[PDB]
């Protein structure tokens, strides 16, 4: 109910000064107003790390002084323990320690017995501290165009990415989390700089008239310390026109674009309050643009802080889902980085979930209810692939309190009381699996219901919040787990802690062996189907369910399940369907109209098995069905589900020409985007199949025949085929499939290679007004998808034949898109990205001969991210095949040493995603001194960040896990 | 630098204002 942490507080006060850009420092003094809980509290704690603190000070007494960083490395720096399971545990031990949720150290001024006995007497301070930021060396950014002389004032911003509880890393104050206060912020700024934080614009005219200006933010609104956050630097627009107070800040020269990029925001306010039945709740919203990202979703307070990425300046579509998909997390999040608050780490999920879930409903009704289903199974893709990968994805209430583990998903690491501790796949799918745990909540319970708890969650918080504080009666705005759930079921009191123990509380994805039977195939027994699970490694028994099955024109059958699994169903069995060339449609789904006796239909009366098609249970559903049934549901379904999983199925084995025909029939009409992608794939993989079955034609050039007319199209279409957005994402896709079409005597897709070079050349002027971009990029991808790994059969890597001969003609395009995009740019560099990745599969090939220095050429400072970050993945993979000692010493020194966080990020996730030096196969000898090195970061040099010590706990996992790595 | 002198890298200072420009 209550926390166990003493000594409540109310206010606290930042006034930041002197901020520097040429030694690049930071100075200021906080003040803290304090009512302590018991006497004797004389060793107070407050946190943070990188500060050296110039006073300490209460009331005109400069009281004592405690200073450790335990958050550095073991206690002996040659602790020969160099192995995974005793460096986890004693860095999550030592981390807990760090916090202050027990009697612990990391700022302990000492209470003199003069102030102690005030403590006897009076329980309320004040406190004064004077401190320095230095080189922020993990807290906060300077963004720095490399000029310093002039361009040092105009061009450079300045503000504070971070994770949670980075907050720390920033300025003084608890466990950062749950302790609500309320805060004034003086902020000493440039007169042009204008800098952005919580709260409010209390008092600014031009400010203490002498040579700058000074903010004066003020939050009343009483919230905790990971919220604030300082942007420092941008320009003021207001993009209010529809809600007046809407508030933005973006770099100069980057403006007009905030101005088609802002909108629709308005539109998102009205869903939020259509849910919650509130207003915004607060005074006003502010999102900051930035280069730079730790995160690019960060959400603050009143404020999200985010990439100058995601602009889309109105002519650049494929950015028309991300964009506002991420505005939508950067305002859900912010509600419950707003008022709902874990009051542990240990008891979060809850407001990932709901958080989440909403802008999950948000894109319902916003896009593509059906692309709303599509991005639930791309969240299943993730769960299952992760779980099967690894371990479970939690959600505790539970402690190992006492020293105690009690942790099967140690699989690597702790998570019990700690966020910093995880990975970025492990805290992606914590919040994959919090959508989808709220999706199970739906399954269970009214969605009305769902607006009626979440109403009286905010009315009990917005209640509670905006006082006078009241005292001893105020952290009712901590509404974690325990009372959600007391609240879920004064709402509706169901068996929903069954729920809790299944998903929330067993971290397991479930199979399915659900057997297809065939009763009443003319038998006496009728229309029955076994229930079947068993695989472990990581499995999960879930028994009573229901089935959802659909009859030839009939009704939807659901049939209840059990436990003990061994089991043999029934169906709510279909009439007679007899006669069935008179009875054409009796009544399929509506008004639907179809015709086949093309199935095994002198006895199937069935068409197709489901098992909760609304995807309720985490599942990988594996069984057998006649194809016909497979395909004729490709013919229709009203399900993207069963769509793309059909798709897969009809991926893997078959091939009838009649398969390519139904596959065709389901590319051309008005279905779905994505399933024809899928569905371009299918071709791909069967016509792979087509070697000595090569009965239908050279496929998909008719496709690019009977659907494209320009001005009926003399055999080549061209030009201006835009505006309607089904055949801006199909006519992207296709040609990649069509590049991988590939029948085994040389794999010879030469007509489609010149076919593809002819795509190439006729591209539009500015008739098509949206900017032939990523058109270009997926033409060159199938480029990249013409992967010919057999031409040189003995030595023909060396300029030998100037390497001949098709090949040499994708050089020449890649060659040319590579130099217009140095001379035109478009867009981020997207077809220069989209090219690298394309001269690597050329050196995957053995053509251009395996040699890292152009990608190491783009792996350099001054590019864009996603340049750079391509050409990272790319010499990823360039060590793992290749054996470069040295490009892996540069990168792991380059990992240490570079100002961008975010390729530091995505160098150890795909570095572990695809690693060299891999575990029990060490060739490339890594026992020699790569392991003290590695063990080196892992201690050392990483105390800038939790999750790049994270990512290098995830490189210990992979590298050489749970043992000794054959050194000593 | 007959058949493919591919330009060799710029890098510059201010990589946003270039790559996110109409």
């Amino acid at each position: 109910f209550e926390s166990p942490r003493p000594y409540k507080l109310t206010h606290q006060v930042v006034c930041i000064n002197n901020i520097n850009f040429q030694r690049k420092s930071v100075v200021g003094f906080v003040e803290l107003t304090i009512f302590p809980t018991v006497a004797n509290l004389n060793r107070i704690k407050l946190n943070s790390k990188q500060c050296r603190i110039y006073r300490v000070r209460i009331n005109d007494l400069e009281a004592a002084f405690i200073y450790n960083d335990p958050t550095l490395e073991v206690c002996h720096s040659e602790s020969k323990q160099r192995n995974l399971n005793y460096f986890s545990n004693a860095y999550a031990a030592a981390v807990s320690a760090v916090d202050p949720d027990a009697g612990n150290g990391e700022l302990c001024i000492k209470v003199p017995s003069e102030l102690w006995k005030h403590v006897d007497e009076l329980k309320v301070l004040k406190i004064h501290i004077n401190f320095s930021l230095d080189q922020p060396k993990g807290g906060l950014h300077f963004v720095v165009p490399s000029v310093e002389g002039s361009m040092a004032e105009r061009g450079a911003h300045v503000f504070s990415c971070g994770y949670q509880n980075s907050t720390r890393f920033w300025f003084p104050c608890v466990d950062s989390y749950s302790e609500l206060c309320t805060w004034k912020l003086e902020f000493t700024v440039d007169a042009a700089m204008v800098a952005v934080s919580n709260g409010d614009l209390v008092e600014t005219v031009y400010t203490h008239d002498m040579r700058k200006k000074t903010f004066h933010y003020m939050l009343t609104i009483p919230t905790a310390a990971s919220n604030i956050s300082l942007a420092i630097g941008p320009f003021e627009i207001l993009v209010d026109p529809y809600m007046h107070e809407v508030t933005h800040f973006c770099l100069p020269q980057l403006l007009p674009l905030l101005k088609h990029t802002t909108s629709y925001l308005h539109e998102v306010f009205e869903f939020y309050e259509e849910i919650l039945t509130c207003r915004y709740p607060y005074s006003c919203f502010k999102t900051v643009f930035i280069d730079e990202a730790y995160v690019e979703v960060a959400a603050y307070a009143s404020m999200s802080i985010f990439s100058t990425n995601l602009l889309h300046s109105a002519m650049i579509i494929d950015e028309t889902p991300l964009t506002r998909r991420c505005l939508a997390q950067s305002l859900a999040q912010q509600f419950f980085g707003c008022f709902i608050s874990r009051m542990s780490w240990s008891d979060e999920w809850v407001l990932k979930g709901i958080s989440g879930y909403i802008y999950g409903l948000w894109m319902k009704k916003t896009f593509g209810v059906n692309e709303y289903r599509h991005w639930i199974k791309e969240e299943l893709d993730k769960i299952v692939a992760y779980e099967l990968k690894t371990g479970g994805v939690l959600l505790h209430p539970i402690f190992g309190g006492g020293k105690e583990k009690d942790n099967p998903a140690s699989h690597l690491h702790f998570s019990i009381k700690h966020p910093h501790t995880l990975s970025w796949e492990y805290y992606s799918m914590f919040q994959c699996k919090a959508h989808l745990v709220m999706r199970l909540i739906e399954n269970r319970i009214s969605m009305e219901f769902m607006l009626q708890v979440f109403n009286k969650l905010l009315s009990l918080a917005s209640t509670a919040s905006s006082q006078k504080f009241q005292s001893h009666m105020w952290s009712q705005m901590l509404v974690s787990t325990s009372g959600f759930l007391k609240s879920i079921s004064n709402v509706s009191g169901k068996d929903i802690q069954p729920l809790i123990k299944q998903w929330v509380d067993q971290s397991g994805v479930v199979k399915f062996y659900g057997s297809f039977a065939f009763n009443r195939k003319r038998n006496v027994l009728e229309l029955e189907i076994k229930q079947d699970y068993t695989s472990p490694g990581t499995q999960k028994y879930v028994g009573p369910l229901k089935v959802t099955v659909q009859e030839l024109d009939g009704s939807f059958n659901h049939t209840l399940q059990i436990e003990e699994n061994s089991l043999k169903h029934d169906i709510p069995c279909h009439s007679k369907s007899r006669r069935n060339k008179k009875k054409k449609i009796p009544l399929m789904n509506g008004e639907e109209v179809d015709m086949d006796l093309s199935a095994m239909d002198a006895d199937s009366p069935l068409l197709w098995i489901r098992i909760d098609p609304d995807m309720s249970v985490l599942r990988k559903v594996e069984f057998e069905q006649a194809d016909f049934m497979w395909q004729y549901q490709l013919r229709y379904e009203r399900d993207v589900v069963a769509q793309q999983e059909s798709i897969l199925a009809l991926e893997k084995f078959p091939t009838p020409a009649s398969r390519l025909a139904l596959t065709d029939i389901l590319e051309q009409e008005q279905c779905f985007y994505r399933v024809r992608m899928s569905a371009c794939f299918c071709l791909a993989k069967i016509a792979n199949s087509m070697v000595s079955t090569w009965t239908g034609p050279p496929a998909m050039k008719s496709l690019f025949t009977r659907m494209f007319c320009c001005k009926s199209c003399p055999n080549i279409v061209k030009t201006n085929n835009f505006m309607s957005f089904q055949s801006y994402f199909l006519q992207k896709t296709m040609p990649v499939a069509m590049a991988l079409l590939r029948d085994v005597h040389n794999l010879c897709p030469k007509e489609v290679l010149t076919f593809i070079l002819d795509l190439i050349k006729y591209n539009d002027n500015r008739k098509n007004k949206f900017s032939d971009n990523y058109y270009r990029a997926e033409m060159i991808d199938a480029l990249a998808n013409s992967v010919t790994p057999a031409v040189s059969v003995n030595n023909e890597v060396r300029t030998l034949d100037n390497l001949n001969p098709d090949v040499r003609l994708i050089l020449e395009e890649i060659t040319r898109f590579l130099n217009m995009e140095k001379l035109l740019p478009s867009y981020r560099h997207t077809i220069t990205v989209s090219c690298l990745r394309a001269i690597r599969v050329l050196q995957k090939n053995g053509h251009v001969p395996s040699d890292p220095a152009l990608f190491k050429s783009y792996a350099e400072y001054g590019h864009f991210v996603d340049i750079r970050i391509a050409a990272l993945e790319a010499v990823v993979d360039y060590t793992k095949v290749d054996r470069s000692y040295e490009e892996l010493q540069w990168l792991l020194n380059m990992i240490q040493n570079d100002p961008v966080p975010y390729v530091r990020h995505k160098i150890l996730n795909m570095l572990t995603k695809n690693p060299p030096f891999t575990k029990n196969m060490e060739s490339p000898l890594c026992n020699e001194a790569l392991v003290d090195q590695l063990w080196k970061l892992m201690n050392s040099g990483t105390s800038h960040d939790w999750r790049l010590r994270c990512g290098a706990v995830d490189l210990y996992f992979t590298l050489f896990g749970l043992s000794r790595p054959s050194c000593l | 630098v007959s058949t493919f002198p591919l330009i060799a890298a710029r890098p510059f200072t201010i990589p946003y204002l270039t790559a996110l420009l109409p």
